[PDB]
């Protein structure tokens, strides 16, 4: 994935990628779609300027950190 | 930057990125504070936006990629209401025409470029009256092209 | 210089934003 | 037992008066929320008043009571 | 002041339609300058459609255009 995608994991991991704040609960629900077995492919829908790509980085964040299920727990996220 | 290299150098697809992609990468780090700088942004939103350049930049605007756009402001409503992002990432700047007064001050200061330009000599009281001339004459420009018109276009005058 | 919530957040604002109601200037 | 059952104090410390108009909303919520409004038709109130008199106020509260939101309302500009 | 209204002061061309100079009489000069002072000349000959319409921004100060967006400028001041 050199060159195709940025393991936002590992940036995270290396700080720059500054904490999330409040949307705990846009990750949560990011997570019970992601461990779903029907459409388990959430997405972010919304205003602009909201941090919707931030929230994302605290998905990132969420996985560094352990705060996610098995099956990302032991998983990466790309950009 | 832009319509050159982003418009006319493009024969394929993804020339919209080839190129385009490769310079905002190009200018990121360590080859100093490069930024570019559009002055015809009203491209950038894309006709049915489609990414046509305009939103890979944006899309890339968590860092670095340093860029000074420029609009009218009807251009930049068009923009607006033609995209909905790059508005998150630029910050609008409102330009006011100065002064009649502060129009004779730029007026001024280019005097010399416009004497030397046409090898004529023009008066201050020239430059003075351009500027209220303009004001009356001429509603339909602004200030400082208009009586930076009266200016070059009488020195033209004499040139010729 | 100590971020300042009044004058700092008012006088940027207003430089992008105009608000002049926002300033409360010594020349009132 | 606030939310529909005593719904008519918490209109009224909203809307101060028109106890009139409270007591015909509170009927109105009410079979909507217990579902004994027919499914067949959604609850609808004509407010006609004076300028001033808060009927507006009245529906924008039941909006902020019903949903613990008045923005929650959509409005309609049936004159233009 | 006709029927027409829309672009010639505050709604500008319903988005899709041609002419997409909307509300650059009005609307645009707050988008472009956050607020002014505006005044408005015989209301008395407005057409009443309009000075309804208009009525968005006297009170509830919102502005919301024909492009689908809003000023919401309420920070104006306005003479009529
Ligand atoms: N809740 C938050 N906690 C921490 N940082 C935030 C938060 N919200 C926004 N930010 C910051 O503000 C910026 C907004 O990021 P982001 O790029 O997601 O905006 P956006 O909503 O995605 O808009 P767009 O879809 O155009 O990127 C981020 O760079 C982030 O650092
Ligand atoms: N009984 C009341 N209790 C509390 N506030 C009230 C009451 N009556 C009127 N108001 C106030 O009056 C305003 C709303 O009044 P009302 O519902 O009569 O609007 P309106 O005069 O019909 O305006 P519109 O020209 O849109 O109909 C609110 O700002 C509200 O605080």
């Amino acid at each position: 994935l050199s060159k195709y995608a940025i393991d936002m994991t590992e940036q995270a991991r290396q700080g720059k990628l500054d904490p999330v704040i409040g949307r705990e609960e846009e990750i949560r629900s990011t997570i019970r779609v992601l461990a779903r077995r029907i459409k388990s492919n959430p997405c972010l829908i919304g205003e602009p300027g909201i941090g919707k790509t931030a929230i994302i980085e605290g998905v990132a964040q969420r996985i560094i950190d352990d705060d996610v299920p098995t099956i990302l727990q032991g998983a990466k996220l790309f950009s | 930057l832009d319509l050159a290299a982003l418009t006319a150098g493009a024969k394929y697809k993804g020339d919209f990125e080839e190129r385009f992609k490769g310079v905002l990468k190009e200018i990121e780090e360590s080859k100093t504070l490069i930024v570019l700088f559009i002055d015809e942004i009203h491209m950038l939103m894309g006709n049915g936006k489609d990414d046509a350049a305009n939103i890979l930049k944006p899309a890339l605007s968590r860092g670095q990629l340093k860029v000074i756009g420029a609009t009218t402001n009807n251009e930049y409503r068009s923009i607006v209401e033609k995209d909905g992002a790059f508005e998150r990432r630029f910050q609008k700047i409102e330009v006011a025409e100065p002064s009649v007064r502060q129009t004779v001050a730029i007026l001024r200061g280019l005097q010399p470029k416009y004497e030397i330009h046409h090898g004529v000599r023009i008066l201050d009281s020239a430059l003075v009256t351009a500027a209220q001339l303009a004001k009356r004459y001429l509603p339909y420009r602004r200030l400082p092209d208009s009586a930076l018109d009266l200016v070059d276009i009488s020195c033209a005058g004499v040139a010729v | 210089q100590n971020v300042v919530d009044s004058d700092t957040i008012s006088e940027t604002a207003a430089r992008l934003t105009g608000i002049p109601v926002k300033k409360l200037s010594e020349s009132e | 037992n606030e939310k529909l059952i005593h719904m008519e104090r918490d209109l009224s410390s909203e809307v101060v008066g028109q106890m009139d108009a409270i007591k015909a909303v509170s009927n109105a919520v009410r079979l909507s929320r217990s579902g004994l409004a027919n499914p067949r038709q959604p609850a609808s109130f004509l407010f006609l008043g004076l300028s001033g008199s808060g009927k507006t106020e009245l529906a924008k509260k039941v909006a902020g009571f019903l949903f613990n939101d008045e923005d929650m309302m959509i409005r309609v500009d049936c004159s233009e | 002041l006709s029927e027409k209204y829309a672009v010639s002061k505050l709604l500008g061309t319903t988005a899709g339609y041609v002419g997409y100079d909307e509300g650059g009489f009005l609307t645009n000069q707050l988008q472009y300058k956050p607020y002014s002072v505006l005044l408005f000349d015989e209301v008395e000959k407005a057409h009443p459609d309009v000075l309804t319409v208009m009525l968005q921004m006297l009170d509830d100060g919102r502005i919301t255009s024909g492009q689908g967006k809003t000023i919401d400028c309420s920070n104006c001041i306005v003479i009529m």
